[PDB]
């Protein structure tokens, strides 16, 4: 399983960065993703998740209003739209499988497969 | 009497006629000479569970009045709700959309409703 | 428990008249108000009613001259006559309907309480 | 965020535990305590899911434990190769998915 | 105590084994007859059924409404209903009143209910 | 696709199909057409109430709170909703298919509405 | 368009005063109405919204327990209960026409009529 | 409460804009943001419905607009008759139905 | 909390009136302010029940009453044997469901 | 009626307890109950409420978390469960009967019996 996330890595306080990542070696349509943020000294915190299907998503509290997190099935493709970025919100970024699963499948409370990561800095 | 009143908003506005959705339901379901008397008996009844059915796909069941999250495309009536709910009847409205009936309930099932208690499935779940 | 008609009068073949009714000592939103009408050689007509929900029904011979209105914040009702003509001389008087069960506001026409009436004169 | 013990330390062949409390709602309500280990430099890596279980491709050295509204990592048969900052996250709930305490950062 | 058996009991007791007496209400000479058996007792269930659609109590056996209990409908406590009384005995004191609470039920709610969710659900 | 087309599908991927089969249930010569239309009904009606009663009236997908106890099936969730059809399942569980509905007759209605009740007061 | 606020003077801290607010001009039943508060030195503040037919009430938060908006339709009047007012709550209360209106109609969220003002001191 | 700046100014005859600064629950996510005109002493006037209407009675000298989560009224020609204190209000949901800024004194 | 008057006092024969005063959602909401006397070492005895209501066996000189949101109960005919600790209790809602007072010695 | 409290009164902070209540002298099935806590130089608190068939139970915020309620009518038995008891949650619990009734019932929203009041120390 390989999850690679690209996007922008520098944007000025107050606008707006998406990041997209694309996961192989597994049904993409098949797990929930979720968004993972690690400030440069700090540790990890959760940022967003997503179900299986789409249709659903979560957020931290300090990014409900901001973040929107998408996916796209039919490209394996994961995506996390960023508006009004805040200086808190200067960190590495990952993808990760899992955080949440169907009623019909066994729980996933854990992210299992993790991305490359990306760095995004606000400035 | 179950009968009084009866379609007596026929001709009053959307609006108005919105009221009195409760007097047009309850007078919904109530030898060959014998077989005749119960066909229309029957029929009564399978056209009063077919529309309760199509509620209840809607997940719409129960209630008279339902809000759905399908939006309402323009090209099936590009009239405001002044002209709508104000300025007309609803046989005047079912003449309009009767184009346009069988590509909503498509999507009340479709669009929604499937996708809603799949979606409900999944936030008890948690 | 009253209804006090005022307004009427004298007016031309082809002119109008408003015809006012003070309610007193009943709930003036729940009550189906209609307009009757006393010619001398014809007896008791029925006019025009109002519901509780501000539909109307009209009188063959009126419907298109006649406007009936309700004002519940003053317990009035009133009616336009528009176009009075000579047919149109007579006692008015505004009645209160009965309350049965419920239809959805269609009007029973059995007249619970009924006003002095205002005579009208048409020449 | 959760509050796990910073610097902790070990040798060879030795066995480590590192420690996770929580509240009653983030640990002691639910038995999905996870644990993570990220080399600097690279993204975590899960090694243990849900109180007890492993990944496959994890050795059975990393075990994980509760205890009341405590969560437990422990690292037996220490390696050197088991230098890394260790992460704990617990599901909280459906208003707050997920809480991660600070890193704790093994050296060997 | 199976069907019907509650039927000496109180009106609280009784209201306990409401599924009891609900599992019973849908199961050329004696040919016709047992068609004709067949489908009145569709009928009546629907009327039933269609009765409780109209109130909002669709898919409940116990139903709570916006409706308030007029004393002259009855004037007893609580503990003279519950406690004290089958359901043959209530079913006979409130006889006349049968109509005016259905057409009640009718109104108050479920229509006046469902335009005001109409409205609340709009914000 | 199409009525029963997920006859033979997994249960998972036959659950989105549910609209598909349920609206196929309602719709000499002459009397049998009108008991068959009669007895099309009467299953209906009999299915409809058993939903009613179980507090799952208006809905083909209902939750409940009914535990699943590990004698009717011991099987995990991937052996049932991917590597299972619900014809296979229908066959598993028949012996206890009553022992269910028993169980939601009295925890999905009797006891949640008496509750409903008492919690709309206090 | 006229709307006449005729409230109260001068209420001790933690007692009661209730407003109210006649209108002309319009149909009273047709419109949503709300109250404004704003303090002798400060902005405008939302307090609470009534639908157009009286069913429906919202507050803001820092008076959800303490404050009732009512109107009745066949009086044209508007008011507020207020009941153990605090220090914060001093101020002139505007009665205002707008702010909601039915499923049916077009949105009105913004206040298009509004009255002089009923001064509240605590 | 949303963020107007206050003390804001222009000569007789000129143009001069008015924000308004919000949150995207506020502002972004709501074509709602209405502004008022208060004379001191008087009932603030509806002058801006919507992001973009005007009521009748109002002159084409005012107008709105709002690009992101900033909200803004533009007056075109300054009369001496426009001193007012100006307020924003935008329709923030079901939880918190309306939201004033702090008023802006306009001078000329 | 409510709030009562500490240490109410009187002399034998004479009427007394212990207050308690609570918000608009405890005691003005609901009518159901009952009344506890509670001897020092015991368990209370409820004496008022809903606002003007008696348990059987409790002596007529006990009587509730209500004004706004003040409760009131009244003792009559004061006894030697009615020194108490005695507690207003409000039904507040389903929320925060009782609200007690401190309590009010009755110092005879 | 006689209520009597068995459970234990003394206990190390962040230990355990369980205090069981008997009753006798009415139908215990037909009561709610109801704990209410006493601290040495306070006043009453309510702490917890439990209707009279069990499957409702009500807490005060400051032990909503960590103490449960439980109740078995054919042992005539109420209990309470007291998990990381604070130093704060030092007081004397009384097995009070009485703050709810079910709605077929009058309304008891007040404590009729009380009774020995078991007394528990944290430290
Ligand atoms: C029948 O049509 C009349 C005419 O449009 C309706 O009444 C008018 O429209 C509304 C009420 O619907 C009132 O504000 C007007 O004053 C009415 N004017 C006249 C001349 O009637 C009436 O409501 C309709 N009645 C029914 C039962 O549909
Ligand atoms: C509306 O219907 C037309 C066809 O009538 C279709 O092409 C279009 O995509 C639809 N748009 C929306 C928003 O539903
Ligand atoms: C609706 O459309 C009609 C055109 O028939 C127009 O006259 C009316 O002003 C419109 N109303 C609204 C609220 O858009
Ligand atoms: C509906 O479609 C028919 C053609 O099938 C057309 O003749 C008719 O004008 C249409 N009516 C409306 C109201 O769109
Ligand atoms: C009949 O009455 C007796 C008491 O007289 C009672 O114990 C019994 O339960 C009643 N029967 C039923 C079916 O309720
Ligand atoms: C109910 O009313 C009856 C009739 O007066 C009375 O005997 C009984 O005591 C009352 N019960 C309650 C609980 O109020
Ligand atoms: C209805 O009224 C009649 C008298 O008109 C009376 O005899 C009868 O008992 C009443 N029905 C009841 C109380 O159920
Ligand atoms: C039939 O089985 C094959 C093999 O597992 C699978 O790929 C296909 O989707 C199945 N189709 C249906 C309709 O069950
Ligand atoms: C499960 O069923 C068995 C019998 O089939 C029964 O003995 C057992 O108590 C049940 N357990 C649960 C948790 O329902
Ligand atoms: C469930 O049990 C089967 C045994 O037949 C096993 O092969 C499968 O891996 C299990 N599924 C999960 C999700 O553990």
């Amino acid at each position: 399983v390989q999850l690679v996330e690209t996007g922008g890595g520098l944007v000025q306080p107050g606008g707006s960065l998406k990041l997209s990542c694309r996961a192989s070696g597994y049904t993409f349509s098949s797990f929930a993703m979720s968004w993972v943020r690690q400030a440069p000294g700090k540790g990890l915190e959760w940022v967003s998740l997503i179900n299986d299907r789409g249709g659903l998503t979560f957020y931290v509290d300090s990014v409900k209003g901001r973040f929107t997190i998408s996916r796209d099935n039919s490209k394996n493709t994961l995506s996390l739209q960023m508006h009004s970025l805040r200086d808190g919100d200067t960190a590495v970024y990952y993808c990760a499988t899992g955080g949440m699963s169907s009623a019909l499948q066994s729980s996933k409370y854990y992210f299992d497969f993790w991305g490359q990561g990306a760095l995004v800095t606000v400035s | 009497a179950v009968f009084l009143g009866f379609l007596g908003a026929a001709g009053s506005t959307m609006g108005a006629a919105s009221m009195t959705l409760t007097v047009q339901a309850r007078n919904l379901l109530s030898t060959v000479w014998g077989i005749k008397q119960l066909q229309a008996r029957v029929l009564a009844v399978e056209r009063y569970l077919r529309d309760q059915q199509l509620l209840g796909i809607w997940g719409c069941s129960g209630k008279l009045i339902c809000c759905t999250n399908v939006p309402w495309n323009s090209s099936w009536s590009n009239r405001n709700l002044s002209e709508i709910w104000d300025n007309m009847t609803w046989l005047q409205w079912d003449k309009e959309i009767s184009n346009y009936t069988q590509i909503i309930y498509g999507l009340l099932e479709e669009s929604q409703n499937q996708q809603e208690k799949n979606e409900q499935d999944l936030l008890a779940l948690d | 428990v009253q209804l006090v008609e005022s307004g009427g009068g004298l007016a031309k073949p082809g002119g109008s008249l408003r015809l006012s009714c003070a309610a007193s000592g009943f709930t003036f939103s729940r009550s189906i108000m209609h307009w009757v009408r006393q010619a001398p050689g014809k007896g008791l007509e029925w006019v025009s009613t109002i519901n509780y929900a501000g539909s109307t029904y009209y009188a063959d011979s009126v419907r298109g001259r006649f406007v009936i209105s309700r004002d519940n914040s003053k317990n009035t009702l009133s009616l336009q006559m528009n176009s009075v003509r000579p047919e149109d001389r007579a006692v008015y008087h505004c009645a209160k309907d009965k309350e049965g069960y419920y239809s959805g506001g269609y009007p029973l026409w059995y007249f619970d309480l009924w006003g002095p009436g205002t005579p009208v004169t048409i020449s | 965020a959760l509050t796990q013990p910073p610097s902790v330390s070990g040798s060879p062949g030795q066995s480590v535990t590192i420690s996770c409390t929580g509240t009653s709602s983030d640990i002691g309500s639910y038995n999905y305590v996870s644990w993570y280990q990220q080399h600097p430099g690279k993204a975590p890596k899960l090694m243990i899911y849900d109180v007890t279980q492993r990944p496959s491709g994890v050795s059975d050295r990393f075990s994980g434990s509760k205890s009341g509204n405590t969560a437990s990592l422990t690292i037996s048969g220490l390696q050197a190769d088991d230098e890394a900052d260790y992460y704990c996250s617990a599901y909280a709930g459906r208003q707050t998915f997920y809480i991660f305490g600070g890193g704790t950062r093994l050296t060997v």
